[PDB]
């Protein structure tokens, strides 16, 4: 009886969103339905393009329902206000979303509650002060959830989904497939930050009062994950955006989606993660995530530059190249706050910084440079991550690099953390070493015939090849 | 140094009306005042324009409808960060 | 799929 949707975002062990409200900007909805009337407050704010009734309100109707209806929603309790941002035919307008953020932002302001979390289950190309809106409104401290978009493409293409310091989210399947149909389906890539279910999710009908229809879209898998928020923001009222992110991640279902469906390019940037509700089981515990810059593009003297959020510490840095012109990587700081930043080579078409940040309270962390000698530097107190990067065209707690090249080292003053190397090498397209249960991959790196690059994939370390070695750095409490 | 932009996918485009930007720290006061003058700069050349809303919260700015001829002009209005030309979103 | 969803049918 219990939807196939919901049942797959229920964690293995298990035993809400009251003090959390949901502000949802969608087309109309008929607020009197059984699923959800008494929770959802229409404010009737409107601002809508002119059109070129059961039909008017379906789409925010069921939205309405899987964030938060009683038979069927996510988070059965939650509070929810809606503006209506999309007329009839599913349309708006990038002015009246910036309008009604704006007018989230006035409200609060003039009647403060608790936590707040914004679904924008909507999409159009990339835009440039719409993205502007979406960070202003996530630094004021709001918390927003955004479709990563229908149409088989990268989600980096469009807003709010490219935005920075939104949670953006893509649609699978009952299998955990990529929801695809014909040229349409899912969206894509380094924008998307995880999955959740989004095909054939049943939820409530504006057909009648107790009526019910499924539905799918990337804005029935941001659902999920705006109700997954809620709960978690209802147990921790306190957490930021940075701790909130690191949670959906680290309770996601992993490596379950089947990356053949996405084009080759995109398999390496895309998260393999389905969401998930958080266990009983919950102590601190050493949190980190994997984040890919944007592409640096082909100039001579490109670099990419991967960050973390404020509260986020930067563990290791690696880069990744698909024609292996690549000149490394190195952290630098700036703002007073390292970044994870890669260098083209001559020739190359560009390159990616890939950057471990993680949450480690207390944590005093520097780098330690070697220029060229091979090029050996040590922290003189636990190492967490090695970079490399030359100036050349071509060829313990102890990094070493090639005689040729400058090798830096992540050093850490974390009381309480243990940290241990594990390597592992072959004869091979790609090589791998992975952490054991219970440790966090906070470093990865390949060890000094010819290397595309490496990335931390969860807590496993890929290095990518064209006697090659990988070499995992892996830490607790 | 102020940039125009509008969206790539050229269906989606909606021509005619503007999201003028202004730079961070323009206060509502500003906002209002370079509008009035906008407008102002239009009329003296035959063209009507419209302000439809006075951004301030999260953006400073304001939302016009006028032709695109006048995005020279408003381009070099003082506080001007960018200016994008209005585009559709879709429920997804 | 519903026409409600863009850009389905």
């Amino acid at each position: 009886s219990i939807p196939w949707n919901l049942e797959r975002i229920t964690p293995p062990r298990y035993r809400g969103g009251s003090l959390v409200e949901v502000y949802l900007l969608d087309t109309s909805i008929q607020s009197d339905h059984r699923e959800i009337e008494g929770r959802v407050m229409v404010t009737d704010f409107e601002n809508v393009p002119e059109e070129d009734a059961s039909k008017c309100d379906s789409h925010g109707t069921h939205l309405a329902g899987v964030v938060s209806g009683r038979d069927a929603g996510v988070a059965k309790g939650a509070s929810m206000r809606s503006l209506r941002v999309l007329n009839c035919q599913g349309k708006g307008t990038v002015s009246g979303t910036l309008i009604g953020l704006e007018f989230i932002r006035k409200s609060q302001l003039v009647q403060p509650v608790g936590p707040l979390v914004v679904l924008l289950p909507l999409a159009g190309g990339y835009s440039r002060v719409l993205n502007a809106a979406c960070q202003r409104l996530a630094r004021a401290g709001v918390v927003l959830v955004t479709a990563a978009g229908n149409f088989r493409d990268d989600a980096c293409l469009y807003s709010p989904a490219s935005a920075p310091e939104v949670i953006t989210v893509g649609a699978t399947n009952a299998q955990d497939q990529p929801v695809t149909l014909g040229t349409l389906g899912t969206n894509f890539g380094r924008c998307v930050d995880l999955f959740a279910p989004g095909e054939d999710i049943i939820g409530a009908s504006s057909d009648c009062s107790t009526c019910f229809v499924s539905q799918s879209g990337t804005s029935q898998a941001a659902a999920h994950v705006a109700g997954i928020a809620a709960m978690m923001l209802s147990a921790e009222p306190e957490l930021t955006l940075a701790e909130l992110r690191q949670r959906l991640i680290h309770f996601s279902a992993k490596d379950v989606i089947n990356e053949a469906w996405f084009p080759e390019d995109q398999r390496v940037l895309t998260p393999n993660l389905v969401a998930a509700l958080p266990p009983s089981t919950h102590g601190w515990q050493l949190f980190c995530r994997t984040v890919w810059s944007a592409h640096s593009g082909p100039t001579r003297m490109a670099t990419a530059i991967a960050r973390c959020a404020p509260d986020e510490e930067l563990l290791s840095c690696s880069s990744f190249s698909r024609s292996g012109k690549r000149r490394g990587e190195r952290m630098e700081a700036q703002g007073g706050k390292l970044v994870c930043r890669a260098h083209n080579a001559f020739g190359g078409e560009g390159v990616y910084a890939i950057a471990r940040c993680c949450l480690l309270p207390q944590a005093n962390c520097s780098v330690h440079t070697a220029p060229p000698a091979g090029t050996r530097v040590h922290c003189h107190h636990v190492l967490t991550g090695c970079s490399s990067h030359w100036e050349v065209e071509d060829l313990p707690n102890q990094c070493v690099g090639h005689r040729e090249a400058s090798i830096h080292a992540s050093c850490c003053h974390a009381p309480g953390l243990e940290c241990k190397v594990k390597e592992h090498g072959i004869p091979q397209e790609q090589v791998t070493v992975a952490c054991e249960e219970g440790w966090t991959l906070t470093g990865c790196s390949a060890l000094p015939s010819h290397v595309l690059g490496a990335y931390a994939v969860d807590n496993t370390c890929v290095v990518r090849s064209r006697a090659v070695t990988a070499v995992a750095i892996c830490c607790r409490s | 140094t102020a940039t125009f932009h509008r969206c790539a996918k050229d269906p989606w485009r909606l021509p005619g009306t503007y999201v003028v930007v202004l730079k961070e720290e323009t206060h509502l006061s500003q906002s209002e005042r370079t509008a009035r003058r906008l407008q102002a700069q239009a009329a003296r050349r035959g063209y009507l324009t419209k302000i439809l809303h006075v951004f301030h919260g999260l953006l400073p700015g304001f939302l016009v409808k006028m032709s695109g001829d006048l995005l020279e002009l408003a381009l070099k209005l003082p506080h001007v960060d960018y200016i994008e030309e209005d585009s559709s979103v879709f429920a997804q | 799929f519903v026409a409600t969803t863009f850009a389905f049918x």
